[PDB]
């Protein structure tokens, strides 16, 4: 495939050019070694045995005039194996950061994660240990039908004609095989899934008194697939063991009319041994490189899905928003639409955020909110429409504009193997210690320092000293807080279970002296009573905009979330008098 | 190790027919090759009579024969297999079903979804295709080389100087590489973790500086570094030089030690025919033995995990000779050596709210647990209705016990058959009265298919919605006495209101026990119960615990501002 | 009303290039220890830009990256005003200085608060 001419490095096209034919004549000079065993055995014994060796003089001169080339391809193979090898795994890891993360499903996530980690020596020995023993045993076979020619020519066609439909049998026996192992998989992955759904839903299955009734229908259709699969083998391998029959007919096929149909031939019983030598590594090795075929060629599917489908996001460099940077923009959706898919997460939106207020995002877990944020800080793009951030295209941002651009609360801390500082660097690396100290501070860091004994030193990965949620989360608003974007997004995930995390995340929006235009996805009333506009977000539309007063004033989406959240805060477990027969209230 | 072979024990028997019954297949499948040089040197005896017929067809006779025998031995042989499968399969239904409830608690908190068919494709080959490709690449080259040492015994040892010519090049490889051998299996293991860290830091990344881009590829570049480091230098020429030895030269050498053909050796020509067409592929004869063996132990390592699931032990059914809950003496420990739950003797009277409150390591809710049986008590006694849960079915237990806990399941089925799992001959109408007290029905019937909806693969609704239904169901149930983790009400903070108003309905006229995260949750329970250590320090209402100063007066302190 | 917001600038003048100036703003109607206190500086033709804020609770001080280092806020609670010493008045530093706070909090639309400024002339 094109699979291999991608991973090809620069400034070795020519090192693989030439091995391209280097190694082809390889192929030539066994394909005449092979039709110089047709006279030197002739000769040994059959009509006037033994000649002083003189076809041996010439089959030593073609045997090691390939030990020559050969001693290269593989040493060139081996040197161009390794420079895959670095050239791969490199240009992946310096792709991943530009691809658009709406990309990094749960399975692409792992098959990025198996093309960067387990493609080690198997990409060393590629070429040498598959690429090259497979390129030179398929030719061989044609190999030898021109250099046969030279001797007979009514001989030598039938080797190209005979080439031809010995390789489609065996593409058909490829073909079977393959075919046989996908019902294979199949089945037993039919046969596994219920035995992990009566797994998984066991408690429910005992709990409900349904855990009898289940193990009989999983009982009986695991035997009645039993039954179906008994069945498949009967008439199945009747014609797999056909085809390695089908080798060994064609053997003593030739040489068993080439012994009664010739007669005038007895120098032709190397004619059944110039035939061997012609089907010694056909299917021999073919069987043996068809399991590491796929197991080869998928990993460079694999590996193409990061470079092929990079699906990097557009980020056309013409901008730099050099106008009033520093300052607090605004932020506009224009007809902003969105789909992951074929779902529509947002159908055209369209609102403006004045600079410098904080705006906070509510609406029935659509996450569309979730999408408005990531719209906002760049790591998705809306399909349709324009976000602007004071009239100026996020899409036509430069990089390190966009980067620099938005400050992100994600709803998960997103913390590294290292020390508590470090952590909080991140924002800034080259902060000065003063504003290091004021983020720890009003994210509430160092109410967590004192419980540790090294301080922000502590090292918090798994080597190091274990962070709850809630200090989790602190550490992580520490982080947004010392970068300086004019732009800050919390996607609340705040724990429950944590007053200092509640508290921290109220400070960053109300004690931050930075001019900061604030967007906060939320669902605690302590975390949005602060905030100048409220966005209700409903079925991929914004169904409410105001301000908190008239909202409540309105008695509409938002009046109801409020009251409701707020009565979620007095709740008491058996504490409603049971007036829930009444109004369900 | 046992527990591999325990495993395997019914079929030792099946096992060892394949290994001799494909030992003389394979013979079989090199007899065509034994009798082609004779069908030449019967031509060369000046023979050629009109009834040539007769060797030429038993060569027939013996290549059919052998893919016969091939095709019927792995057809029994799959069939055993999937006998064998297929009991397997119902032992483990059995054990599933017979298994402490918290043995599943998080058990498989990653997708086990290909670990267990990559186990039971590990079993299919070590039981079906090990033993035939194992003998059959261990016979093949140990039947030709005898064949080989009868016909010429120098040409037969002018082919035993090209194998030890690799074999103790690759033994000084394995010692000149040293270091090199342990670390390559850590530093492919360790790099894996790079990567995830890697791929979980994007988005940080975009947003931030970070340097999790540069941390990465330093432990990449170490790690191509590494391998090239030790697989370029002296692999590079001399393995260049080994594999060189095994293709085509085995032809060279045999016929310069061919030139000595009746000159010395005195020796027919034909009697290096059988050197001529087996001793040029005997170099790939022997080193696919250890590909044939490679399976086997990856297999009896699967047999290993599948036996350890068939030996836990299980909930040990005992003899017995307005729910009420005691628990008398209570210990517990999931490992024989660290205890949980030391010594706890608790009342729970019916229709009472009892709270489980404390510090980290209470053991609150693996207290609770034990009032479902997830697990048995390892002391004392846990009685409902003056009736051990030790001398209860499954059914007699989850008829008195219900549970509203984290991560509550959905079964295959509609809406309708997911609320009424524990009594589904009851109405829809009943079942409308559940959906309404769990404070779901207004969104069940917003859904275009409304109680017809299919659950458990796929929804349209969101995870708080999921427990309301689980709620449903336990509504519907209708237990005396019900475990509750109030870690369910803020589990979803987008729908907090809605299952909150849910377990008001859930909580009633019913002896409740609570996991209790929130102190100011249960400040109305009857019975608040304080653990530390797990061991109960503090009993009494809300305000009684307010007054003792003690550990209760602790965290409802820490718990403000 | 009686607790009617109020901010008065002073401090400003013409001084020429390396000199130094001190601004202080008499607020009134609120504490400025209550909320955050933020200077802001136009020169005429062109749209206003902050200078310097102080948190509320007093610690967190973020400078424009054109005036840091050169320039410092400070807060007097007792007093109620808002100091900045500007060092180093290099000419882009002319335009008219204010003062602003914002009133959040209150669930309403947020409203700011501004003074007549002060003007700063540096000439090189
Ligand atoms: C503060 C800024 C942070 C913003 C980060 C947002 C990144 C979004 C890229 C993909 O991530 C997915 O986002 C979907 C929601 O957008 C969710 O899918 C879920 O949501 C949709 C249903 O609304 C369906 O398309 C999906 O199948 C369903 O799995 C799901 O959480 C997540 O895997
Ligand atoms: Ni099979």
């Amino acid at each position: 495939i094109r699979t291999l001419l991608r991973l090809v490095p620069a400034e070795k096209r020519g090192a693989v050019a030439g091995y391209a034919v280097l190694t082809l004549l390889s192929v030539l000079l066994r394909a005449v070694g092979a039709v110089l065993l047709i006279p030197l055995l002739a000769a040994l014994f059959s009509d006037t045995p033994s000649d002083a060796w003189l076809w041996l003089g010439w089959l030593t001169a073609v045997t090691l005039a390939g030990w020559v080339t050969d001693t290269n391809t593989a040493r060139l193979g081996f040197d161009l194996g390794f420079a895959v090898l670095s050239r791969t795994q490199h240009d992946m890891a310096d792709r991943l950061p530009n691809v658009a993360m709406s990309w990094f499903t749960p399975d692409n996530t792992a098959t990025a994660r198996q093309a960067i980690a387990a493609t080690g020596p198997e990409l060393a020995g590629l070429v040498v240990n598959l690429l090259t023993p497979l390129i030179g045993a398929a030719l061989l076979p044609a190999a030898i039908g021109v250099a046969l020619l030279f001797v007979s020519v009514p001989l030598g066609l039938a080797a190209l004609a005979g080439v031809a439909v010995l390789f489609g049998a065996l593409a058909l026996s490829g073909r079977l095989s393959r075919a046989a192992d996908k019902v294979a998989g199949e089945t037993n992955s039919a046969f596994t899934e219920r035995i992990i759904e009566f797994a998984r839903t066991q408690q429910a299955l005992r709990a409900a008194r349904r855990v009898e009734p289940a193990r009989s229908q999983v009982g009986s259709a695991l035997a009645a697939q039993h039954g179906a699969g008994l069945r498949l083998l009967t008439m199945q391998i009747p014609g797999q063991v056909l085809f390695s029959l089908a080798g060994q007919v064609a053997l003593i096929g030739f040489a068993g009319m080439a012994v009664w149909l010739t007669v005038r031939g007895q120098l032709g019983v190397p004619e059944a041994i110039a035939l061997i030598v012609v089907l010694v590594r056909y299917l021999e090795p073919f069987a043996a490189i068809a399991d590491l075929a796929p197991a080869l060629e998928t990993t460079r599917a694999t590996l193409n899905r990061i470079q092929a489908v990079l699906d990097a996001p557009t980020l056309p460099a013409g901008r730099r928003r050099l106008d009033r940077t520093g300052a607090a923009p605004s932020i506009e959706f224009d007809d902003v639409r969105f789909s992951y898919g074929d779902e529509v997460v947002l159908d055209g939106v369209s609102f403006t955020l004045r600079p410098g207020n904080t705006t906070a995002i509510v609406g029935p877990s659509g996450s569309g909110k979730t999408t408005i944020l990531s719209l906002i800080a760049g790591l998705q793009q809306p399909a349709s429409g324009r976000v602007l951030l004071d009239g100026v295209d996020v899409t036509t941002l430069d990089p390190e504009a966009r980067r620099a651009a938005v400050s992100v609360v994600f709803q998960h801390p997103y913390l590294f193997d290292g020390t508590l500082r470090d952590n909080v660097l991140v924002g800034d690396p080259e902060a000065d210690p003063d504003d290091v100290t004021a983020a720890m501070r009003l994210a509430r860091v160092d109410e967590l320092l004192d419980r540790l004994p090294d301080g922000d030193a502590t090292v918090v990965g798994e080597g190091g000293t274990a962070l709850s949620g809630g200090e989790r989360q602190r550490v992580s608003i520490a982080r947004a807080l010392l970068k300086p974007a004019p732009v800050l997004l919390v996607d609340e995930a705040t724990s429950a279970l944590d007053n200092a995390n509640e508290a921290a995340v109220v400070d960053a929006l109300t004690a931050d002296p930075r001019p900061r235009t604030r967007v906060i996805v939320a669902h605690r009333l302590a975390s949005i009573r602060h905030a100048d506009r409220v966005l209700f977000v409903e079925a991929g539309r914004v169904v409410e905009d105001g301000a908190i007063d008239e909202l409540l004033a309105a008695g509409g989406r938002f009046a109801q979330f409020w009251a409701q959240q707020q009565a979620a805060s007095e709740w008491a477990i058996g504490s409603t008098a049971r007036a829930l027969e009444v109004l369900f209230q | 190790a046992e527990a591999g072979s325990r495993l395997l024990a019914p079929l030792k028997k099946p096992l060892i027919v394949s290994g001799v019954l494909q030992a003389l297949i394979t013979l079989i499948e090199l007899a065509p090759f034994v009798l082609l040089v004779e069908l030449a040197r019967l031509l060369l005896g000046g023979a050629e009579a009109e009834r040539l017929w007769t060797l030429g067809l038993t060569a027939v006779s013996l290549i059919g024969l052998g893919a016969v025998l091939a095709a019927a031995m792995t057809l029994w042989l799959h069939r055993v297999d999937a006998r064998f499968a297929h009991e397997l399969r119902g032992r483990l239904l059995t054990k599933l079903s017979r298994l402490p409830l918290g043995w599943f608690t998080r058990r498989g908190s990653a997708s086990t979804k290909q670990l267990v068919q990559d186990d039971t494709l590990a079993l299919h080959y070590l039981i079906t295709h090990a033993i035939p490709d194992a003998v059959a690449a261990v016979v093949a080259p140990v039947a030709v080389l005898v064949y080989l040492f009868v016909a010429d015994w120098r040409v037969a040892l002018v082919l035993f100087i090209p194998v030890l010519v690799y074999l103790v090049l690759m033994s000084v490889m394995t010692i000149q590489s040293g270091s090199k051998i342990a670390q390559a299996p850590r530093w492919a293991e360790r790099m894996g973790g790079e990567a995830g860290a890697f791929l979980e830091g994007q988005p940080v990344i975009r947003i931030f500086g970070g340097a999790a881009a540069s941390r990465f590829r330093r432990r990449l570049d170490d790690y191509i570094d590494f391998l090239v480091s030790w697989q370029r230098p002296f692999v590079g020429k001399k393995t260049l030089m080994d594999l060189v030895t095994r293709p085509a030269t085995f032809l060279w050498i045999i016929l310069v030690a061919g030139v000595p053909l009746v000159v010395t050796g005195r020796m027919d020509p034909v009697n290096l025919l059988p050197f001529l067409l087996l001793g040029t592929t005997f170099g790939a004869r022997l080193l696919g033995i250890g590909y044939g063996l490679s399976g086997i132990q990856t297999g009896m390592l699967a047999a290993r995990r599948i036996q350890t699931v068939l030996d836990e032990p299980e909930l040990v059914v005992r003899d017995r000779t307005p729910g009420t809950v005691e628990l008398d003496r209570v210990s517990f420990e999931y490992r024989p050596g660290v205890p949980v739950i030391r010594d706890v003797t608790l009342t729970l009277r019916p229709g009472t709210v009892t709270a489980l409150v404390g510090p980290s390591g209470s053991g609150k809710s693996t207290l609770a647990a034990l009032v479902a049986r997830f697990h048995d008590v390892t002391q004392g006694a846990i009685r409902v209705d003056g009736r051990d849960i030790r001398t209860l079915t499954a059914d007699e237990l989850y008829r008195r016990v219900g549970f509203v806990l984290q991560d509550a399941q959905l079964v295959h089925g509609s809406v309708a058959e997911n609320i009424a799992l524990a009594e589904p001959d009851a109405g829809l109408e009943r079942i409308r009265t559940a959906a309404r007290d769990a404070q779901i029905h207004d969104r069940i019937t917003r859904m275009p298919d409304g109680y017809d909806s299919v659950l458990g693969a796929g929804s349209a609704l969101s995870g708080g919605e999921r427990q309301r239904v689980t709620i449903a169901r336990a509504i519907l149930a209708d237990t005396p006495v019900l475990v509750l983790d109030e870690a369910t009400a803020f589990a979803d903070p987008e729908s907090e209101y809605l299952v909150q108003q849910a377990i008001n309905r859930l909580t009633r006229d019913r002896t409740v026990l609570v996991i209790a995260h929130r102190l100011h949750t249960i400040t109305h329970a009857d019975q608040i119960v304080v653990l530390d250590d797990g061991r109960i320090v503090e009993v009494g209402t809300h305000d009684e615990l307010l007054a003792a100063g003690g550990r209760y007066r602790g965290l409802w302190d820490s718990g403000r501002y | 009303g009686p607790s009617q917001v109020q901010l008065v600038e002073s401090g400003g003048g013409l001084v020429q290039a390396g000199g130094s100036l001190r601004l202080s703003c008499a607020a009134s109607g609120f504490p400025v220890s209550s909320s955050t206190m933020t200077w802001y500086r136009q020169a005429p033709g062109k749209e206003r830009e902050w200078v310097a804020a102080i948190n509320s609770y007093g610690y967190y001080t973020v400078y424009a990256d054109s005036v840091k280092g050169r320039f410092t806020i400070s807060r007097d609670n007792a007093k109620n005003t808002v100091y900045l010493q500007m060092n180093s008045l290099k000419p882009e530093d002319t335009a008219v200085y204010y003062c602003n706070v914002k009133d959040t909090g209150q669930m309403r639309e947020s409203y700011d608060y501004w003074g007549q400024g002060t003007q700063v002339t540096v000439s090189a």
